[PDB]
């Protein structure tokens, strides 16, 4: 996936 | 003695750390086995290759990478479109960390970019021309107390960002992640931080917020993103640090939370998972084991006399080994796993947990525990902010000369 | 219309109905930090979006520009905005929006946007018929998704759909009885409905956990369920609980049976059971085995609940200096 935190 | 194997993982009792999977194979069963087996080579490496192990940071390469990305990213960072302040965050925290200067011309160039981001209305956004968000705005903060100039904190509208915070502000408590957007523990804590740093606290603008972060809290005995949801180490940290800042970490369960953080380092792997039965990953080096620092200073205050004085309540060893043997990247930066691409977030994020595993410190107590190479030696972070204790305390003091908006 | 990933796909600058508008370039200022070496239809597609939203233009193809916008960046939340600012304004249909939405999410599952922006079209519509089992669908595919339990947890609760979700959390346990989101949901439902009160309900909730347990001595979800269904009222509460466990001792230990094993006594010591000091020792020595063989991870903790119970339990504890 990309960035899972925002 | 002779025999003696220094490293945790490499010792013969380690391999008795292997999971157990009762022969009932599960989807979580075999995943995890299949890290595990793909860790197990790293940690067999020097044996079957007849070398020492020297576990040694790799500074310079991760040196490289960084001065680099600070100034221009490839286009596989456009996922992160909406995130520059993070890049400068995650970027400069790490050079920190390394203990890397930051040259005059590159801060006014950070601070000049970050004031871009700024919002007309309070708070920053992802980019120029974006609008704030919460996430961001934690970010750029943290980035520009960081460098910690005049001109850096002079960046910051104080008065439109108290507005921001409040226009974002909900009645029972949480906060919204910007305009028209989601609720999650995330705000709380990014609202916060941004709020103590720059002294705008204004009697009510936390109201009600440490009783909805305590609703977070679950059955496990982390906290989860909302009421009724899984626990998880990112909003865990999240909970217990704006509890922290808003003093109200008493609010929480701290027994069951200190049971549960610490249950999620992996026996085999050392470092941690982000939930209970789910897989290893660098970045969780921080998110977790950053909870065992804030939990020892509230344990603390509450006058609990069984408190270690020289160590945090996690393998610090382990967790060391984990990340400098399976979490960096030879050309530079660092990784979730072995197999894994580096990126700026887990580079910012294995360092800041590297940091806090060889850091202790409870006062006058300090006690430091170095895996490998003296030189591996990182400087120490905040559990709060995770920015350095000396930028946190530089800017505190700088804005507490400030009044609060509005007197 | 036209598909970012069409083999005809062309730039906006090349479009003859996009002829009229000036595409505004990203400000980045003079000398650049973290500048991102965007490929030409990233940058194309969002120079356009810059203009559009700089001059507001709330148009059918503006909106259209946004889906383009979204596929290159999910993540951009600010077109999410517009994009929902321009479904109120050109009043256009939710249900296709929501065909949109669902096929965003089932390729992008791990996004913040894409759940949120679901939610908001569910909310607009007062309509929830399509929850359940488009969310079953993603879980389908990773049945951990946090966003897809939290919108589900949402769903149910908000439109009050808790008729069959036990059932959903029996079967999903089934096909994999370490899914810890699994047993979450599984105490969303029950104190949301029944409560963990009724004596049945509890007595029900823990013969099924002591029963997974015994299939699978090292899954540490049921432990941890279990231990979080009993720790409020209290682990010494219930007295049989411990001697069924010292039962499961020869053929179904870990390090978890042994660290309940030390909850139980923690507790006993402070609703002050018979035998304090023979109770406080087997405490001691399980928290010194876990610290030293079977949980050295957890070394440090162990030693910390170790000191702890010394400290409070002790038969000197309660006893005056001068003694
Ligand atoms: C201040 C701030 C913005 C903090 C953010 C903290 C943080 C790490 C949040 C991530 C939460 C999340 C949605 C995890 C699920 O991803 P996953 O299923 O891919 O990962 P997992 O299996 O490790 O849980
Ligand atoms: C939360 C942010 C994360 C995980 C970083 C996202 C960025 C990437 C993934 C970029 C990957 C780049 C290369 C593989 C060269
Ligand atoms: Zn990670």
């Amino acid at each position: 996936t990309k960035c899972v935190i925002m | 003695p002779v025999w003696s194997e220094p490293l945790y993982s490499l010792r013969p009792e380690h391999a008795r750390e292997r999971l157990q999977d009762d022969s009932v194979e599960t989807v979580t069963s075999i995943e995890q086995a299949k890290v595990e087996e793909k860790i197990q080579e790293v940690f067999s490496s020097y044996k079957f290759n007849h070398l020492v192990p020297r576990l040694v940071l790799q500074r310079e390469k991760h040196f490289h990478y960084l001065k680099r990305g600070l100034r221009q990213l490839t286009d596989a960072y456009e996922c992160l479109d909406a995130s520059r302040p993070w890049l400068c965050y995650w970027i400069l925290h790490s050079l920190e960390l390394l203990d890397e200067p930051i040259p005059q011309i590159v801060a006014t160039d950070v601070c000049q970019f970050l004031e871009l981001c700024q919002s007309p209305d309070g708070g920053f956004g992802g980019g120029p021309g974006q609008y704030p968000h919460l996430a961001p705005t934690y970010a750029a903060v943290n980035a520009l107390c960081i460098i910690g100039t005049e001109e850096a904190y002079n960046v910051i509208n104080r008065e439109k960002l108290l507005q921001y915070l409040y226009s974002l502000k909900q009645p029972d408590g949480s906060f919204l992640m910007h305009v028209g957007g989601e609720v999650d523990v995330r705000s709380a804590y990014c609202a916060a931080s941004v709020a103590s740093l720059t002294n705008i606290i204004t009697p009510d603008l936390f109201e009600g917020t440490a009783e909805w972060i305590a609703r977070c809290q679950n059955w496990e005995g982390g906290i989860g993103g909302v009421p009724g949801m899984e626990a998880h180490g990112g909003y865990t940290f999240c909970g217990l640090a704006a509890l922290v800042i808003l003093k109200k970490e008493r609010s929480l369960n701290l027994k069951s939370l200190l049971q549960w953080v610490t249950s999620r380092q992996m026996r085999f792997e050392g470092g941690f998972q982000g939930r209970c039965n789910k897989l290893v990953d660098g970045c969780y080096s921080f998110w977790q084991a950053g909870l065992l620092p804030l939990l020892h200073r509230a344990l603390h205050a509450q006058g609990d006399p069984a408190l270690s004085m020289s160590h945090w309540m996690f393998h610090q060893q382990a967790l060391q080994e984990y990340i400098l043997m399976c979490c960096q990247c030879p050309a530079g930066g660092l990784l979730d796993k072995p197999g894994k691409s580096r990126d700026f977030y887990h580079t910012c994020y294995c360092l800041s947990g590297l940091s806090i595993a060889q850091h202790f410190g409870s006062g006058a107590m300090l006690h430091d525990v170095v895996m490998g190479v003296p030189e591996n030696v990182l400087q120490p972070t905040h559990p709060v902010y995770n920015i350095g204790p000396d930028k946190v305390i530089q800017a505190t003091t700088h804005f507490l000369q400030k009044p609060v908006p509005g007197f | 219309f036209l598909s970012l990933d069409s083999p005809t796909y062309v730039l906006y600058r090349d479009r003859a109905e996009w002829a009229d508008i000036d595409p505004v370039p990203q400000n980045d200022g003079p000398s650049p930090v973290v500048q991102i070496i965007y490929s030409e239809k990233f940058r194309d597609v969002y120079d356009y979006f810059r203009a559009v939203l700089q001059r507001d233009e709330r148009s059918e193809r503006a909106f259209k520009l946004t889906r383009d916008a979204i596929e290159l960046n999910a993540a951009n939340y600010t077109v999410w905005h517009f994009r929902r600012v321009l479904l109120r304004s050109l009043q256009k249909d939710l249900q296709e929006e929501m065909n949109y939405i669902i096929a965003i999410i089932e390729e992008q599952p791990k996004n913040y946007q894409v759940w949120h922006h679901r939610r908001v079209l569910v909310e607009w519509l007062k309509d929830p018929s399509q929850e359940l089992e488009f969310i079953a669908d993603i879980l389908n595919q990773d049945a951990k998704n946090y966003h897809a339990w939290q919108h589900r947890q949402w769903v149910i609760q908000e439109f009050r759909l808790w008729d069959n979700e036990l059932q959903y959390v029996d079967q999903l346990l089934k096909e994999d009885v370490r899914n810890n989101s699994v047993w979450n949901q599984r105490h969303f439902v029950i104190s949301n409905t029944t409560g963990y009160s009724d004596r049945a309900v509890l007595e029900r909730e823990v013969q099924y956990t002591l029963e997974m347990i015994k299939l699978v001595p090292h899954n540490e979800s049921a432990w941890n369920y279990l231990k979080g269904i009993l720790q409020d009222r209290g682990l010494s509460r219930y007295p049989n609980l411990l001697n069924q466990l010292l039962d499961l001792q020869p053929s179904h230990s870990s390090p978890y049976l042994i660290a309940f094993l030390v909850d139980i006594y923690e507790d006993m010591l402070e609703n002050q059971c018979d035998n304090k000091e023979d109770i406080l020792n087997k405490a001691l020595e399980l928290c010194e085995i876990l610290a030293k063989e079977k949980d050295t991870i957890r070394k440090e903790y162990w030693r910390y609940i170790g000191r702890s119970l010394q400290s409070k339990h002790s038969r000197e504890s309660d006893i005056p200096a001068s003694v």
